[PDB]
């Protein structure tokens, strides 16, 4: 998931009020990758999107196709959200 | 070979040298050759997507005046595609870059999602509202879409040809 | 539990998903033969009667298969 | 593309470095190694190094030749000491990860250009 972007060291004395104490740290910093997120969530959520559109092209008197088409993308939705909130 | 999805195909023994920074040191190495098992995939994840799929081109067969039909056929076409794309990526571990069957559930998503604006498309041409009546020799009647004709033949033979390829690439 | 080859239970549901998907390929060769042919000609009664009983009789013959083969 | 140039020197007297940049993909994963290929058209293995640092070596180059690599630059680097007048010929520079191999050519899925090694006395 991560890939490691850079690494530092630093040593420094942390002055506690008994006396200063030696530490050490090694520092890494990680970039999260988004190839997963890209194809996995963001571009089904898009498409759906874009297809929600398709109603404003159906005639207003076609009722049925166009409350079908809007409320199963709503549907579709919904199931995206879900089932990444359970992934993820 | 306790291999639930792997075939042990062989080791390969050898030895080698380590140098770190307190010196160096041998290494005796072994490597075992596993090779994944396809079929539960195949039967899970690439037959349904490929039947999915093939559903959602069988739109273009039906006549153009179906309009409520067409539609709830595709939107739910996405909707099964959607469900088919959670349950297998449920089944892979959580790697950044795209895997091939990553990449086939993507390629088939896009398939459904070009038939459902391939459906608009032809709707937005349709003229009459009402489809043929039965018993006339052709009130005149809506004409067979010419996008519909010439898509029953390039969608799928893009997917065949996309199968083709994808079969041939990793195989 | 996840077992990743082929079970019986997968079989089965496959089975039962490609009936219903031929199903819905039914309906949608009836109204090709319908709409589609109809003008050119100018029977789909005789496809659904034929679906009715060759439908539940082949699974009925698949589940038979089935319940021989593993049992 | 996923490309392997290598570089180094051809004639010598003897000592050599042979590098090997890879460009295109980034190999941390994988096994680079080297062949040689002298005349007559059969490929040897001379050295190999993993994602753990640990060198495998040829028989006929054992203590000799020593592998290397640099993984933030992503190369592979090979030392020639005590080049003899038979070590003449074309060294290759491969990557892949090692199935059924790590001595074998055809485990490696990415191959150099090669660079043309000669000694004479
Ligand atoms: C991730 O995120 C963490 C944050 O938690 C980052 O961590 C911190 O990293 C930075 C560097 O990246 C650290 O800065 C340095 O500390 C050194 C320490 O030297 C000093 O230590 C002496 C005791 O041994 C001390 O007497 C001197 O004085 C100062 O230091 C004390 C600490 O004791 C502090 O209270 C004051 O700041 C004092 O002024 C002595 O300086 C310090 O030298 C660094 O400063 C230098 O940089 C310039 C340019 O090089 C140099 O010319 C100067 O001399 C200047 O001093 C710097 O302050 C910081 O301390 C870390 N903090 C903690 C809590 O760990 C981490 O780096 C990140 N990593 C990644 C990969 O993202
Ligand atoms: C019009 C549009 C046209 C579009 C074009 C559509 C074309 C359709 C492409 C299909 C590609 C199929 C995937 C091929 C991948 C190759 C896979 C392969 O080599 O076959 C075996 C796996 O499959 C398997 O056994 C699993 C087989 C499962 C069979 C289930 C029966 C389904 C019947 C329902 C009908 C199916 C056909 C429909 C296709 C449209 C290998 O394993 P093997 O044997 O070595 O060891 C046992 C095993 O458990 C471990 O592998
Ligand atoms: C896959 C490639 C698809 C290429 C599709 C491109 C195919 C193509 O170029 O055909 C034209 C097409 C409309 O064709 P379509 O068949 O739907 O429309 C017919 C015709 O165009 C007239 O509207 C009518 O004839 P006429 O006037 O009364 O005589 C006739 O009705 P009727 O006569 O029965 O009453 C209509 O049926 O319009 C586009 O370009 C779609 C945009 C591109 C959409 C791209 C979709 C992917
Ligand atoms: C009107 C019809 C209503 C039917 C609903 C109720 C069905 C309940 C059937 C009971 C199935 C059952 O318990 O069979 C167990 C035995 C094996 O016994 P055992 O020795 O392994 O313990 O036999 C087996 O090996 C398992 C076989 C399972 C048989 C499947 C029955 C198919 C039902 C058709 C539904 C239309
Ligand atoms: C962003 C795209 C949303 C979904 C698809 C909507 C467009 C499909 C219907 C095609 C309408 C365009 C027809 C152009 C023909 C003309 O020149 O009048």
């Amino acid at each position: 998931q991560f890939s490691i972007v850079e690494h530092r060291l630093v040593s420094r004395n942390v002055v506690f009020a008994t006396g200063a104490y030696p530490r050490l740290s090694l520092s890494f910093r990680l970039k999260r990758n988004i190839g997963y997120f890209i194809l996995q969530t963001y571009m089904p959520s898009i498409l759906i999107t874009i297809l929600s559109w398709v109603s404003f092209w159906i005639n207003y008197d076609a009722s049925a196709a166009r409350v079908a088409l809007g409320i199963t993308t709503v549907l579709t939705m919904t199931t995206i959200n879900t089932h990444l909130r359970e992934t993820l | 070979s306790r291999l639930n999805q792997y075939d042990l195909l062989g080791q390969t023994v050898d030895s080698g040298i380590v140098q770190s920074s307190t010196g160096e040191y041998v290494v005796m190495t072994t490597h075992f050759h596993l090779k994944r098992k396809i079929g539960y995939f195949v039967i899970q994840t690439y037959l349904p997507c490929i039947m999915t799929v093939i559903l959602s081109q069988v739109s273009f067969w039906l006549n153009r005046e179906s309009v409520p039909a067409r539609t709830v056929f595709g939107v739910t076409t996405v909707l099964t595609m959607t469900t088919l794309s959670i349950s297998a990526r449920n089944s892979l571990p959580k790697v950044a870059y795209a895997t091939a069957m990553d990449w086939f559930i993507a390629v088939c998503y896009a398939f459904v999602f070009s038939a459902l604006i391939e459906f608009a498309t032809v709707n937005y041409f349709t003229k009459r509202g009402y489809a043929w009546d039965g018993k006339s020799v052709v009130k005149t009647f809506n004409s067979v879409s010419k996008i519909d004709r010439l898509s029953r033949i390039a969608f799928p033979l893009l997917f065949g040809i996309f199968n083709l390829v994808y079969w041939a690439t990793y195989l | 539990p996840k077992i990743p080859y082929v079970k019986a239970i997968d079989m089965y549901l496959m089975g039962c998903f490609v009936f219903v998907f031929l199903a819905l390929l039914e309906y949608a060769f009836v109204n090709y033969i319908f709409f589609g042919r109809g003008p050119q000609r100018q029977d789909v009664n005789a496809i659904d009667r034929w679906s009715r009983i060759v439908f539940p009789f082949t699974f009925s013959l698949f589940n038979l298969v089935y319940w021989l083969y593993y049992v | 593309q996923v490309q392997l140039q290598e570089s180094g020197g051809g004639l010598v007297q003897g000592s050599l470095r042979v590098s090997c940049a890879a460009s295109g993909r980034t190999f941390t994963t994988y096994i680079m190694a080297w062949f040689r290929q002298a005349p007559g058209k059969e490929r040897e293995f001379l050295a190999a190094m993993d994602q753990g640092r640990i060198q495998y070596y040829g028989d006929s180059v054992r203590g000799r030749f020593t592998i290397s690599r640099d993984y933030a630059k992503n190369s592979v680097d090979l030392q020639l000491d005590g080049l003899r007048p038979e070590d003449t010929a074309v060294y290759y520079c491969a990557a892949g990860a090692g199935f059924w191999g790590l001595r074998t050519a055809s485990s490696y899925h990415y191959w150099g250009q090669g660079t043309q090694v000669t000694v004479s006395s």
